[PDB]
């Protein structure tokens, strides 16, 4: 019954927030990346690397 | 006696040029959003 | 280079709350690392009593 | 009368520059504790110093705030301090004394 | 309609730290009150980090303090901001407290009564603290007080040894300790919420003493960063403190393990009741020292029936100002003699101090505000 | 808080259908407007002074016509979002939000 | 309780103010400002500063007359 | 009841592997000698003799 | 006005325990909310009392247990009510749970 | 200033408080008597005589 959410507007409104939601994604990886330390996703970076090898 | 004598200082040397850049900034934040109130001005202007 | 400098901070990446939380946390990333190096080394040079020993141990194991 | 009543008149005058609502534009009746008895006098004052009341202490609070001070020549003279709540006050009090008179008997 | 305003649970946040009307012109000194709050949570925080490797038996008590600040990692900053934050909790109250006298905000009769409960209860609390780790200080200190109860007729001697568990500060006495200092300070904070719900019936008082509904401000952009500037600040005391001296208000033979047939010379307080201390020895008497000890500090339930001034705060009072003040100075007199042998100069001047606290806050800064407001010709 | 909501809401999300009544709204209020020989004669004299030329309801609508959604996001972002308002109260003020606040009012955190 | 708008009564009262992002958030800083503090330090010193030298003064003999007590010389 | 949890509760706090008080210390007068005060542990308690 | 009515503290207990309307036709099994209550309270107490002699060390974690049962003035009850409330806790919990699945409860 | 409470009324009421403020005193008493276990004052009672000697 979820379809009263379904048509034109919505999809405009869906739209309208992508770039918001993806940044906001951006925001929580780098955020949850930098307070654990991850060690997979930070030795890529080209400074930042203080663990040498 | 104290083992950790080093490791804290260093600490301390750390939180002495954090809080000397935290606390300015934090200060001017502060008085940023106390403007409104330090300039206002008052005016009374009764009937007659 | 500096009217236009903050100005182009704010239009860029301060307007939005996105980038303004974006950038101060791809902010604290750099600034954690430049200011830990940074204020180590400054412990560093007021010393030299610590591991700077080692190289003399150490090596014969 | 004469140099003793001065006397204790610039005691008086000494105590009250000393006291410093006056560098605020405050008038004495202006830093008045509010209980029931002061609460009803302000009440039943007059629209005229019932606003003027609040001016004064709107200017104060606002100094008192940024701790400033106003200018030398716009603080409150002593005796040109007019003591505005007193008679509502005086009244209040014995309109509540007899009330407490009657609840004794 | 919005989202703060309507819901149950924000209304309740809104309502204390958003919308709340505050008046224009608090000052420092009204910041000890969010100060206090955080050094509650300061409070709990280490100390229940501490709890995950803290041992209440007298056998590993002192072992387990060492094994926090040695091999638990980070365990020594955790145990001196505890120990520290125990004095930046005093140092807090007792700007507060005298912020309250100084205004006149006491005449918010029950915020005020319930502070002083909140008071009393961290003082039972971190009394209870300092005997933990076991050391010279803690077992001599936890003798000396608890032996004062004594003092009371015919009840007095059941009730030292109920409290004890035994006929000495012993090891039933000691996880007694541990466990009333982990509850108090849950107790604390559900009354540090009705101290704050009382005093929202009102609002905060200001430095003028005078009313201000003619000009509020919202707490919401105002007070919430002048909070934070000045918890910035209290972390800098208390890190200085920590990371800097961590002992320098800490007693150096707290160090040596309990020793119940060592007595040691010294024999004093933690500061924070030093003045408290000096009261209660000035007394040639074992129930009279214990009566005017606990007299000190209940007092301040003593002080809105002793208001005698026509206005509210000292801001306008120069006389009760310079009492006042001799009230502050004569309270470091009280804590310099406390932390002092009672041998020569010390005894008479920590004896007349005592009468001053007395004759001070009891009759002269009463009758000061009779004068000023004759001088008013009020 | 609603009025201000409504500002950014348009500032970020606006939707094409309410764009359509805004148009709408004004095609009428143009035309409207302009019956009579008093307020077009109004209209003559105002235009020349500041447009140069008369503007002819044919542009008018053409420069309508051309606005949709992401226009309006676009052109209200640029004048509305984060930006200091001017404020004026009169009465029973007491009430009106803190500068500070309004001027909170004028971004969104969401965004 | 409390809230805004239930307050109190005040009428004829105008409020100029300015955006915080229109002005210095540290106007005459020195200039106005140390002033300031020695004109608020002259108006507390006599009431603040004189308790507390009686205790230095009290603090120093104390400690004096205690420290030369512990010695002795005839008798 | 309300007497009885209540006072459970309240002796809970007196007694227990606490009934010691065995002690009664025999001491060596010899070991003592003349202007001396030897303190020893007696009842958990110094004892000066 | 009355006291109730208008104190602050006792505002709040007159509108959760003494004039709050309630339904005239809840049964028991609208008892377990309260009966939650009593149990946390009586977890909490005899908690309290047991964390008095109880020891949080290996060494001495079994030994101080059993100290409280048989030194301790009383321990063994107040040892077996925290062990058995806890188990009443868990009958009143699930009571409580059961009843707002069948009552349909859950819609708040 | 308790002038206030002082007169031919207030004095009336004293009284007519005066059996309720005695009997809620011997509640008080036989109250702490019976829950602390009054040794001095309970081995008067006839019955209660429960610590024989
Ligand atoms: C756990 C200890 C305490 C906490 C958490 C606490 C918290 C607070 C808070 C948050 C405020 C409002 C802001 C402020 O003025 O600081 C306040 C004000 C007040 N407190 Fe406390 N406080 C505590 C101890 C005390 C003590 C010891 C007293 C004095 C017996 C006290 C009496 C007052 C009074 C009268 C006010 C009103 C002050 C005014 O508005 O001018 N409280 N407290
Ligand atoms: C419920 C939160 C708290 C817990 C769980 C807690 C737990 C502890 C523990 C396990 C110790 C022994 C470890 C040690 O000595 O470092 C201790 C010591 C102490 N705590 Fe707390 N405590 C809490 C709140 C407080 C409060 C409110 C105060 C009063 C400001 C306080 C003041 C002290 C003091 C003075 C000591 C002894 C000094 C020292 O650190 O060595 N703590 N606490
Ligand atoms: C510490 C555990 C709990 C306590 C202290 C607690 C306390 C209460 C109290 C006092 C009531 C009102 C009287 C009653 O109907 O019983 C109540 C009702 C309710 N509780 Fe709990 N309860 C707890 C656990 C739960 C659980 C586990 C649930 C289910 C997830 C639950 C959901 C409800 C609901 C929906 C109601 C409304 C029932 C109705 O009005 O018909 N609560 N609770
Ligand atoms: C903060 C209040 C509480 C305190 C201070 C407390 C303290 C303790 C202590 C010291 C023990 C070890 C002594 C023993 O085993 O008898 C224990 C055991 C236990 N407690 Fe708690 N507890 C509290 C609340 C709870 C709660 C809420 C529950 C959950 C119903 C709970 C369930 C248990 C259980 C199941 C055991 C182990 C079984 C046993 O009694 O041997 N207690 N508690
Ligand atoms: C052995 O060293 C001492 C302490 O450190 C352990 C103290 O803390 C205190 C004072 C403590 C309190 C709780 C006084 C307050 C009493 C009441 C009734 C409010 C004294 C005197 C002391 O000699
Ligand atoms: C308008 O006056 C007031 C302030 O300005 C001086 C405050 O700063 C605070 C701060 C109180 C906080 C943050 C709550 C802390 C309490 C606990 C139990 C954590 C309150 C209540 C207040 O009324
Ligand atoms: C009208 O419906 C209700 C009842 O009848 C079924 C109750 O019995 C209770 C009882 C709740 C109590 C006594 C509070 C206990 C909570 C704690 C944290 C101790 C409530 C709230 C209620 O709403």
């Amino acid at each position: 019954m979820l379809t009263r959410f379904l048509g034109p507007r919505y999809r405009q409104l869906a739209r309208n927030w992508v770039p918001t939601a993806q940044l906001w994604g951006a925001v929580g990886a780098v955020g949850l990346v930098w307070a654990t330390d991850w060690r997979l996703i930070l030795d890529w970076v080209p400074y930042i690397n203080g663990k040498f090898k | 006696a104290e083992p950790e004598h080093d490791h804290r200082k260093r600490m301390g040397l750390k939180m002495l040029l954090m809080m000397g850049l935290l606390l300015p900034l934090v200060y001017a934040m502060k008085r940023h959003k106390w403007s409104v109130l330090k300039s206002r001005k008052l005016a009374y202007r009764p009937p007659k | 280079v500096a009217p236009t400098l903050t100005a182009r901070l704010y239009s860029l990446l301060f307007r939005r709350t996105s980038t303004f939380a974006l950038t101060i946390v791809v902010g604290a990333l750099f600034f954690e690392r430049a200011f830990d190096q940074g204020a180590d080394a400054i412990y560093e040079h007021i010393n030299e009593g610590k591991l700077w020993k080692h190289i003399k141990h150490k090596y014969e194991n | 009368v004469s140099a003793s009543s001065r006397w204790l008149e610039g005691i008086r005058k000494w105590y009250y520059n000393a006291a410093g609502f006056n560098k605020l534009g405050l008038m004495r009746d202006d830093t008045i504790h509010e209980n029931d008895d002061v609460k009803e006098a302000i009440r039943r004052l007059p629209e005229n110093l019932y606003d003027d009341r609040v001016f004064r202490i709107k200017r104060a609070l606002d100094l008192s705030m940024r701790q400033q001070i106003l200018p030398k020549e716009q603080w409150t003279k002593y005796e040109e301090d007019k003591s505005y709540l007193e008679p509502y006050l005086k009244e209040v009090i014995r309109e509540r004394k007899e009330r407490e008179e009657w609840a004794k008997k | 309609t919005n989202i703060r305003k309507s819901h149950p649970l924000m209304k309740i946040v809104n309502n204390a730290f958003i919308d709340l009307p505050a008046p224009s012109n608090i000052s420092s000194w009204w910041n000890f009150g969010s100060l206090l709050g955080i050094c509650l949570i300061l409070q709990i925080l280490t100390g229940l980090f501490l709890a995950m490797h803290y041992t209440s038996d007298t056998t590993t008590a002192f072992s387990s303090v060492t094994h926090i600040c040695r091999d638990v990692n980070y365990g020594w900053i955790i145990r001196y901001m505890h120990a520290n934050g125990a004095s930046m909790f005093f140092i807090c109250l007792y700007m507060h407290v005298g912020r309250g006298l100084y205004y006149g905000s006491y005449t918010f009769l029950e915020t005020w009564n319930i502070g002083v409960i909140l008071l009393l209860t961290v003082m039972a609390t971190a009394f209870m603290g300092y005997v933990l780790p076991w050391g010279q200080m803690s077992f001599w200190g936890a003798t000396v007080i608890t032996n004062l109860l004594s003092a009371i007729p015919y009840i007095g001697t059941n009730l030292v040894e109920w409290i004890w568990g035994g006929f000495s500060v012993d090891k039933a006495t000691l996880t007694r300790f541990f466990a009333f200092h982990f509850i108090l300070p849950f107790i604390i904070m559900a009354i540090a919420m009705v101290h704050l719900l009382f005093l929202h019936e009102t609002g905060s008082n200001n430095p003028t003493g005078i009313s201000s509904d003619v000009d509020k401000i919202p707490f919401h952009p105002y007070y919430t960063i002048k909070d934070i500037l000045g918890a910035l600040l209290l972390i800098l005391a208390l890190m200085l403190l920590v990371l800097f001296a961590p002992d320098l208000l800490g007693d150096p033979d707290n160090y040596t393990p309990a020793n119940p047939l060592n007595t040691p010379p010294h024999i004093k307080p933690e500061w924070y009741f030093l003045f408290a201390y000096a009261i209660l020895r000035s007394i040639p008497n074992k129930l009279g020292g214990v009566l005017a000890l606990a007299f000190s500090i209940l007092i301040l339930a003593l002080i809105p029936l002793l208001h005698t001034s026509k206005q509210r705060s000292m801001m306008f009072r120069p006389l009760s100002q310079c009492l006042f003040w001799a009230l502050v100075a004569d309270l470091l007199t009280l804590t310099w003699i406390g932390g002092q042998p009672v041998e020569h100069p010390y005894i008479t001047i920590g004896q007349l101090a005592s009468v001053l606290y007395f004759l001070l806050i009891l009759v002269l800064m009463p009758t000061a505000g009779t004068i000023e407001n004759k001088l008013l010709k009020w | 808080f609603v009025l201000q909501g409504q500002w950014m809401r348009l500032c970020t999300s606006a939707t094409e259908s309410e764009v359509l009544r805004g148009k709408n709204l004004l095609r009428n209020a143009l035309v409207s407007h302009l019956d009579g020989t008093t307020p077009v004669c109004e209209d003559i004299g105002r235009s020349l002074l500041t447009y140069g030329r008369r503007i002819p309801l044919a542009e008018w609508e053409s420069r309508i016509a051309e606005v949709d959604a992401r226009v309006v996001r676009e052109v209200c972002s640029k004048y509305f979002y984060d930006q200091c308002p001017a404020v004026a109260g009169f009465g029973p003020i007491e009430q009106l939000p803190d500068y500070n606040r309004i001027r909170s009012g004028m971004f969104w955190l969401r965004f | 309780g409390r809230q805004f708008g239930h307050l109190t009564r005040v009428r004829h009262v105008i409020t100029y103010s300015l955006s915080p992002f229109e002005q210095r958030a540290f106007p005459h800083y020195f200039s106005k400002g140390i002033p300031n503090v020695l004109r608020r330090t002259r108006a507390c010193i006599l009431r603040v500063a004189p308790p507390f030298v009686a205790f230095y003064l009290v603090y120093t003999w104390g400690t004096q007359e205690f420290e030369k007590s512990k010695r002795k010389n005839p008798a | 009841a309300a007497k009885n949890v209540v006072s459970q509760f309240v002796s809970s706090m007196s007694a227990s592997a606490d009934v010691l008080a065995m002690s009664k210390i025999e001491i060596k007068l010899s070991d003592i000698p003349e202007g001396k005060n030897m303190a020893f542990k007696w009842r958990g308690k110094p004892l000066f003799v």
